């Protein structure tokens, strides 16, 4: 049998990727209390760009390895974007207790996701200072995991009725967050986006980009065209498939032709040459010379 | 699939030559070729026998 | 009203290309010569909720594209997500959401949440016949369509796959969407036929180009069973053992 | 015809699962762990033999 010289993997041109870049580079990020939610589906996700960029220094991933994130397939990916101070960045972790964590964004202990935080002092800080960002400071009970509260009702800290007026014992729950360039790194604003990965009964719609290799023809090579795995010799084929049709089979039901995903050309697959070996020999007593068929 | 057809040792042309030899003997030698060396006989006399 | 399916409703089961071969396939197919409910819209207007069951074959004989789209949902209410397919001249919109030239489109008042959305080039005397097969298997909704220039015509056509969508929703009922045109509203004559797919075994004849040219339903009649057993459309004279009653 | 029928039957029998999860050896190996893979493969081997 002729063993396969090389292995070639062919997959369709990468397309339809969800706008991770847009959410990461969004000009304005929502306040932590009103954290935005992004739904990712029917897309191919490449995380190489996020890792490559210098600004995204923090890439802490819990429950899954970031390197194999592309390899692993997740039905739905959820992206939430909020800006928080450096001191409280630690609080956004599984099983971590903090003011931001308890009253703004809550992560369950069993959370499979990667949290991405990048310091963005220039964008979020002004010489005058930026008071647009707000954080919840007063809440009756700790927030449940992945729960968003936007209530502006005046907090009641006293027996006397609040009356809807923020008097003594009544304080507005949201507190303005102050950012300046001169402020220390801990006080300095950090943009944080956490990606949550989940698996559902419905077929996964989000998966990492599929790698491809150069086509090899007229040689015996292992082939993986669109998930069809076989060992064969690939040749140009006269036969023309219908547009929907991807691969072809003979009467025996063995695959005989495949259409390349990247280039729509039908290629015949022929099994690598194999045959029986027969030794033609005169009697051993007469001679030891042999001929092989 | 590992299933192979092995060619016959005697080719069709060779079989035809054997058949031709049998026909030639029967027409010219009658039944003698079967029982021994071919013996010439006229075909009408062979039919008479 | 009811009509005869004849040989219509055959679709390509898989993407595999087969040339000059006859293949037996077990799949959900419309039974040959099955009885199909017929709805006529002109004054007559028909828009009933019809159970999806395992699968549905929809054929519309229409002029001026009065037929517009289809709604598929378990309950057809905001409580449960419902697949929506609609068609306009520019494009066709496929949307999965919780749902409770003409410038008026009133398919849904509001959408609570949308799991999935899709857009594509439009799918669409009566000179046009539109054949659509709808199935939900393994969380994938499959649409197969053939358009032929023209009861249902007695001819054989194979429905090429149009799109496969990972809706991942449970569909038990479906309702057609029809367009009312104001000259209050006058509607041109429209015919839409609904049929239900059943598990069946079919022998499919493939030409050199790979198009299906003829089909046989094994269970339809005894001769068809004989053809299925022998895997040949032509049957020679004789007695053939086909099945055990 | 009889020879052709027998060869065709043998090749078609290759597709038969024989009670295994899959008829493709590679798919069985990837999907299942080695002990489970062995039992399913043994079913395929027995049927093909
Ligand atoms: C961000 O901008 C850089 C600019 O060089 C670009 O290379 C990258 O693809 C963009 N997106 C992300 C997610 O890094
Ligand atoms: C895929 O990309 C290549 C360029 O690398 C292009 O030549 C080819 O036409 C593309 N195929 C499809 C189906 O888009
Ligand atoms: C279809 O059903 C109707 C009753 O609803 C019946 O009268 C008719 O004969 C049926 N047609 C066929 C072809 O079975
Ligand atoms: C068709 O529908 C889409 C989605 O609602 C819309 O964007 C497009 O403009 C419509 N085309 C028309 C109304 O011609
Ligand atoms: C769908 O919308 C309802 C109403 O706003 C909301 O309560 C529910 O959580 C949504 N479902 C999903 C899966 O987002
Ligand atoms: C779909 O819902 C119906 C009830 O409306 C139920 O009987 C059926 O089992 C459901 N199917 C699936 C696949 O969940
Ligand atoms: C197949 O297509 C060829 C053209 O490529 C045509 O000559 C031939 O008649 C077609 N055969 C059938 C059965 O459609």
């Amino acid at each position: 049998r002729v063993q396969p010289t090389e292995s070639i993997v062919r997959f369709p041109n990468i397309t339809n990727l969800c706008p991770f870049d847009e959410v990461f580079n969004a000009t304005r990020f929502a306040s932590v209390y009103a954290w935005n939610r992004k739904r990712i589906s029917n897309c191919v996700a490449d995380y190489s760009v996020l890792y490559n960029l210098a600004p995204f220094f923090t890439f802490k991933c819990y429950g899954v390895s970031p390197t194999k994130l592309n390899d692993l397939c997740f039905t739905n990916v959820y992206a939430d974007s909020f800006v928080i101070r450096g001191d409280e960045v630690r609080q956004i972790a599984p099983g971590q207790t903090g003011n931001i964590a308890d009253y703004n964004y809550k992560l369950p202990d069993d959370f499979t996701g990667c949290v991405i935080a990048w310091n963005s002092n220039k964008l979020d800080s002004k010489v005058s200072g930026n008071y647009n960002y707000l954080y919840r400071l007063f809440r009756k009970s700790n927030l449940k995991p992945f729960e968003r509260d936007i209530s502006t009702e005046i907090y009641q800290a006293g027996n006397k009725p609040c009356n809807g007026v923020a008097g003594f014992n009544c304080y507005f729950p949201l507190r303005s967050y102050s950012f300046r360039p001169t402020y220390g790194v801990g006080h300095q604003p950090y943009r944080v986006v956490v990606l949550s990965f989940e698996l559902l009964h419905a077929p996964a719609t989000v998966c990492g980009p599929k790698k491809s290799t150069n086509l090899v023809k007229n040689k015996c090579v292992n082939f993986n065209f669109n998930g069809l795995k076989g060992t064969g010799v690939l040749t140009e084929s006269n036969k023309k498939f219908l547009p929907f049709q991807q691969f072809g089979r003979d009467i025996a039901d063995t695959t005989d032709a495949v259409r390349d995903p990247q280039t729509l050309e039908i290629l015949d697959i022929t099994p690598c040459s194999f045959g029986g070996v027969s030794v033609i020999t005169p009697g051993t007593n007469t001679s030891n010379q042999v001929a092989v068929l | 699939k590992g299933l192979t057809v092995l060619p016959p040792l005697l080719t069709d042309e060779m079989i035809a030559q054997y058949t031709s030899a049998l026909l030639a003997g029967t027409i010219t030698s009658g039944w003698t070729f079967g029982a021994g060396p071919a013996l010439q006989i006229p075909f009408p006399m062979q039919m008479a026998y | 009203a009811y009509t005869n399916s004849f040989t219509r409703g055959v679709y390509y089961p898989d993407k595999v290309f087969r040339s000059s071969v006859l293949h037996s396939t077990q799949d959900l197919f419309l039974p040959f010569f099955s009885n199909v409910t017929w709805f006529h819209v002109i004054k007559r207007f028909d828009n009933p909720v019809l159970p999806f069951n395992d699968g549905v074959y929809f054929a519309s004989i229409e002029k001026s594209n009065i037929i517009r789209g289809w709604i598929f949902g378990t309950t057809l209410d905001s409580k449960t997500q419902s697949l929506l397919i609609v068609n306009n001249a520019t494009n066709v919109v496929i949307k999965v959401c919780e749902f409770q030239m003409e410038s008026e489109f009133r398919v849904y008042s509001s959408a609570n949440n949308c799991t999935f959305e899709y857009v594509s080039q439009p799918f669409l005397n009566f000179k046009n016949l539109r054949e659509f097969v709808f199935k939900n298997i393994d969380g994938y909704f499959k649409i197969y369509s053939k358009h032929t220039p023209i009861d249902l015509p007695q001819g054989f056509s194979a429905l090429e796959p149009l799109v496969d969508l990972p809706i991942g929703i449970n569909i038990t009922r479906f309702q057609t969407l029809l367009a009312l045109h104001r000259s209050g509203w006058t509607a041109g004559a429209a015919a839409y036929y609904v049929g239900y797919l059943q598990p069946r075994t079919f022998l499919l004849k493939y030409n050199e180009n790979g198009t299906i040219t003829d089909a046989v339903d094994c269970a339809l009649d005894p001769l068809s069973e004989t053809k299925c057993t022998l895997k040949s459309f032509t049957v020679e004279k004789g007695i053939y053992q086909t099945s055990n009653f | 015809n009889h020879n052709a029928q027998a060869l065709n039957t043998l090749v078609k029998q290759l597709s038969s699962k024989f009670g295994a999860i899959s008829s493709v050896l590679n798919d069985i190996f990837s999907r299942l762990d080695p002990p489970e893979a062995e039992v399913q493969i043994d079913r395929l081997i027995t049927g093909r033999l």
